[PDB]
């Protein structure tokens, strides 16, 4: 009977590649070759954001563009101020692990996880004034990957078990588990219907995944090793892949396709965190060679590199409204870049 | 047993995945174009931002 | 035979643009301020910035060849001051870095326990500020030679402090600190596969404490000897011999560099790859 | 997509030779450091032996000195494991193991948990 | 523009407030000492950990010469570490606590080291070697009904190294299996490694009551090593 089952995913497997090949007709760089290219994008340090005190995981910007979250392997939570390079607020961690930061919408609270296997959800706008551990979301085995918050009451969390939990704070409760994965999930991110969400694995692959019916709507494949890095494009039918192989992808969820591959021989480091622009024609990517660079998403270039940087660069967001965008790497640092 | 279980569940995802109707992509691509020049004016990025109105400098 | 209008202008062309070049590089760093001693490098190249251009550039080119007209009430004795605290300062920055490098090497548990940046700013603005007060005494320096000297009360206490503050303890202290380095990790029984480790390490203590010592040794030795005893005064063996002994002095703050920043090969490599950076 | 299959493996009495082949896709062959992986019945999983991208880094197991022989073929994304004397204990399943992370000396394969990189294996028995 | 003003000096406030804090966090974080436990899976970790703490991860804080270490036993997670191990990158040092006696393991062990020491993130933090289960060792050899040259034929080919320094009370077969143990592992230590980063074994039992010395005599040498190669004294 195995053999049998065996043999029918095969055929599954090959008529689904079949349709893909019957989709695929034209690919995107022919098409595109008229349009004028983005060129060198000349980008300096405006402000060093330096309070950290070791390596840099993990950032969020805010909605108003104004403060962000950062992680760090000493156990803080610090948020700053971009404009006014400005400390609004100091989180002290009990688990000096971690591994995932998320800034709430409404701009009240504020995630985080790590190896402790608890995803604990912190308050801001307090009558006290001091900040404190709002619930300890717990359930999971493996270690947390990456959080951030579907609302102002859920948040959408992946770990280390190849599972992911949506929660709720209000009861502390698993409202649904995505297990689909084999391997370890490494980061999510928000399609902005906030209905939607791809999760990327060890195992070379994106799986989609719909916040209500909480099923694996449709899957993506097209990598060599483990993808570390994701990001919904603005429009919400596009998101970009970083792995460990010096590569990035960009598959669209409504074709199930791989689009292109941005790569260039003399990388031999992999991607770590991607961040789309506001608009389309930039593309950020962090390498392990001491620098971050920025795609252009429609010609396959390089344009520019955010140089600056020493040990690995981990981390990668840009505001909501294109101000600006901020790269942390492993030497506990923080830069503005126009 | 749960190998038998764990086929049946690949098989299930797949054919589910298998149900889905398909987008020709370089219409995909024309839509992907017309969004990204679309917002190519307000984007700081791509076209060099004022000093006035740019709140980092 | 113009020995120092042949030397001093080399030593110019030798120190300023590679200690300028440091000065940019270094200030650039990023890990600058994560670990002390890189800014303690800064420290030390300024010093050596204004201790050169100050006294080379200015005393010995000036008041040697197209000055010594001027009046002596305020400015000279106020450049002299400021070169005396630039002699301070570049000596008074090589000891605390050789205190770090001791505490470095022998306490290796608790370094960044005793050291962090934080104190670093402490310790690296108090020098400044401790040679700024104390080269302000120095107003009243003795002219040498000139139409009369007079061994005033003065002149000999501000020898004696001079010679204590530049050699007498920073010699001794320099040796004991790279003498306590070299016993611990020459008794102590290092990894079996560090043949060529305490070795090269031991060469590089003994020959900067050495390089240091005998390029300070003449002017120390020539000052004192003029401060005591009888001498001749013979324009030929108290001048050429006081005046290639003040080389020597300049000639170590020029060397320091190639003792310290030019060892390690890490700055090497962004020295290579910046030197091309321009093109 | 990434798919390690093998081949060969048949019943054979202690001695003889048996030739086992790994069909490799969705990767590049050359640059990826590869090894194989065994299996004893009732028992965890171990390793078997390792090439690197040049191929003259060769080493083995302490179980097997001069009784394996690992080769591969970059060209035709296939890699080789000749065997000849076998043993009654070598009752194993060989699996295709591969070190995910291009251009690098490291891997963590040796897990029990189902790793993604690594084929659905054949049945060797003595 | 009041209120801006206002709101800026309320920001600027919290910053100073903010910065004094955190640097009092400073003073603490580089104090302590990371250390990372890692090996078989009945490997003796907790028990050890235990142990030593009368003088998820099961964290434990010690204080020993005025200095503290921070020992972490991570066993919360799955057995795949392929990813979460990066974590650990800036770590004093890795302990390899590995089973002695049941030489079923010994070359999953062997294969565990040499993943660590060639990592690719990894090869700047030095790794301490336990050789644990001395007493178990000593138990099943003078039995000698295991037969650890059938798992190593090379075993026999062997004799003791010259610098051996043995405890009085020893037995030659013994001492002369357990070096071999150690020489066996330090052949695939020194195979790659430019001096970058040391493998110290030291041979400690579970219950052992100078575990922590040797701890700190591995962890002083490699800081040393690693800040001398900071200065230029290399
Ligand atoms: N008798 C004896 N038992 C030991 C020795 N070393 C470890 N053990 C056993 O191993 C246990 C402690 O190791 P442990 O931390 O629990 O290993 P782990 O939980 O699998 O990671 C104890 O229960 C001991 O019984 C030893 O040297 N002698
Ligand atoms: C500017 C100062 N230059 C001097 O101090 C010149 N003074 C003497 O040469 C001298 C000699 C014998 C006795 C006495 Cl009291 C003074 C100086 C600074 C650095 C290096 C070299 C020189
Ligand atoms: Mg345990």
């Amino acid at each position: 009977e195995l053999d049998q089952l065996r043999q029918e995913a095969e055929q599954l497997k090959n008529q689904i590649r079949d349709a893909r090949k019957a989709c695929a007709d034209a690919t995107l760089s022919q098409i595109t070759n008229n349009i004028d290219p983005v060129g060198r994008i000349q980008m300096r340090t405006r402000r060093t954001l330096r309070g950290h005190l070791a390596k840099i995981y993990a950032m969020h910007w805010g909605t108003d563009s104004r403060l962000l979250v950062s992680a760090s392997q000493d156990g803080k939570l610090i948020i700053w101020d971009s404009y006014t390079t400005n400390k609004v607020h100091a989180i002290p961690l009990r688990s000096s692990w971690v591994m995932t930061c998320a800034y709430a919408p409404s701009g009240n609270y504020v995630a985080c996880g790590g190896l402790d296997n608890i995803c604990s959800i912190y308050n801001l706008k307090t009558r006290e004034g001091n900040v404190r551990v709002s619930r300890e979301l717990a359930g999971h085995t493996g270690y947390l990957s990456c959080c951030r918050f579907l609302d102002d009451n859920q948040i959408v969390t992946s770990s280390g078990d190849t599972t992911c939990a949506l929660w709720d704070i209000e009861t502390g409760q698993q409202t649904t588990t995505f297990t689909g994965h084999t391997g370890d999930v490494m980061s999510l991110s928000l399609a902005p219907d906030t209905r939607l969400f791809v999760s990327g694995a060890c195992d070379a692959s994106a799986k989609l995944w719909d916040v209500r019916e909480g099923m694996c709507r449709q899957t993506f494949t097209g990598h060599e090793s483990d993808i570390n890095a994701i990001c919904f494009f603005p429009n919400g039918n596009a998101f970009a892949t970083g792995s460990d192989d010096a590569t990035c992808r960009l598959f669209d969820l409504r074709a199930d396709q791989e689009l292109m591959t941005y790569s260039h021989d003399n990388i031999i480091c992999g991607i770590t965190s991607v961040s789309f622009s506001k608009s389309g024609r930039l593309l950020l990517a962090g390498y392990d060679d001491f620098n971050c660079n920025v795609w252009d998403a429609l010609k396959a270039d390089r344009a520019g590199v955010l140089a600056g940087h020493d040990n690995r660069v981990s981390c990668l967001g840009v505001t909501d409204d294109g101000m600006a965008v901020a790269t942390g790497s492993w030497d506990s640092f923080l830069k503005i870049w126009n | 047993t749960a190998s038998i279980a764990q086929a049946r569940k690949l098989v299930e995802q797949l054919k589910m995945e298998a149900n889905i109707d398909r987008i020709k992509v370089s219409k995909a691509a024309a839509d992907l174009m017309a969004y990204c020049e679309a917002h190519a004016k307000e984007d700081p990025l791509l076209t060099p931002v004022p000093a006035s109105e740019n709140p980092f400098r | 035979g113009f020995v120092p209008v042949v030397y001093y202008s080399l030593l110019l062309c030798l120190g300023l643009p590679a200690n300028i070049l440091t000065v940019i590089i270094l200030s650039q760093l990023v890990a600058r301020r994560q670990k002390s001693v890189y800014n303690y490098l800064l420290a030390l190249a300024a010093a050596d910035i204004l201790v050169l251009f100050f006294i080379v550039f200015v005393d010995f080119l000036l008041e040697d060849f197209i000055l010594n007209m001027q009046m002596p009430q305020v400015p000279d004795k106020i450049i002299e001051v400021l070169e005396f605290s630039s002699i301070h300062t570049s000596i008074w920055i090589t000891v605390p870095l050789t205190i770090d490098r001791y505490i470095a090497v022998c306490h290796p548990l608790k370094y960044h326990t005793v050291s962090y940046p934080a104190r670093t700013r402490k310790v690296i603005v108090s020098v400044y500020i401790t040679c700024f007060l104390t080269s302000i005494p120095y107003y009243w320096w003795p002219n040498i030679w000139t139409e009369d000297y007079i061994s005033t009360s003065v002149h000999h206490v501000l020898i004696w402090i001079h010679c204590f503050t530049v050699y007498l303890v920073p010699c001794s202290i320099f040796f004991i600190l790279n003498s306590i380095i070299v016993y611990k990790l020459r008794r102590k029984s290092n990894f079996r596969l560090r043949g060529y480790s305490t070795g090269k390490t031991t060469a590089i203590l003994f020959t900067i404490t050495s390089i240091f010592a005998t390029l300070w040794a003449p002017r120390i030795i020539m000052i004192l000897y003029h401060l005591y005893g009888a001498p001749i005064q013979n324009r030929w063996l108290v001048h050429i011999m006081s005046d290639i002994a003040n080389m020597l002095a300049l000639l170590n703050t020029a060397i320091n560099f190639f003792l310290y920043c030019f060892i390690s090969k890490r700055f090497r490599t962004m020295a290579a790859a910046t030197l091309k950076a321009f093109f | 997509q990434v798919q390690l299959q093998e081949s060969g493996g048949g019943l054979v009495q202690p001695g003889g030779s048996l030739r086992l082949s790994c069909a490799a896709s969705g990767f590049t062959f050359s640059n990826y450091k590869m090894n194989w992986v065994r299996q004893a019945p009732g028992k965890g999983l171990e390793w078997v032996s390792d090439i690197s991208q040049s191929g003259a880094s060769i080493s083995y197991t302490g179980s097997v000195k001069g009784r394996f022989t690992i080769s591969r073929d970059n060209a035709k994304n296939t890699l080789y494991l000749q065997m000849n004397s076998l043993k009654p204990e070598d009752t194993a399943v060989y699996y295709c193991a591969r070190c995910p992370a291009p251009f690098t000396r490291d891997c963590f394969d040796v897990t029990s948990t189902t790793y993604a990189y690594r084929g659905q294996g054949t049945q060797v028995t003595v | 523009t009041e209120d801006q003003r206002n709101e800026e000096k309320a920001q600027r406030e919290a910053n100073k407030k903010i910065e004094k804090q955190l640097q009092k966090d400073k003073q603490v974080y580089r104090a302590t000492h990371r250390l990372l436990l890692l090996g078989a899976d009945n490997s003796g970790k907790s028990t050890i950990v235990k142990q030593m703490r009368i003088l998820g991860i099961f964290e434990t804080k010690f204080q020993v010469d005025k200095v503290n270490f921070h020992m972490f036993d991570v066993g919360g997670q799955r057995d795949e570490r392929r990813k979460w191990i990066q974590c650990f990158n800036d770590v004093t040092a890795i302990i390899f606590v590995v089973d002695s006696s049941d030489y079923n393991r010994l070359q999953e062990a062997l294969n565990l080291f040499k993943s660590i020491w060639n990592n690719r993130w990894l090869r700047t933090i030095s790794v301490i070697l336990f050789l644990n289960k001395q007493d178990l060792l000593a138990e099943k050899v003078l039995a000698g009904k295991s037969k650890i040259e059938d798992y190593f034929p090379e075993f026999a080919r062997y004799t003791t190294p010259e610098d051996a320094t043995p405890e009085p009370g020893e037995d030659p077969r013994v001492t002369r299996a357990k070096y071999f143990i150690r020489d066996e592992f330090l052949r695939i230590s020194t195979a790659s490694g430019d001096g970058r980063h040391y493998c110290y074994p030291h041979f400690t039992c579970a219950v052992d009551t100078e575990n922590a010395r040797r701890i700190f005599n591995d962890c002083k040498d490699i800081i040393l090593q690693m800040n001398l190669r900071e200065y230029n004294l290399v």
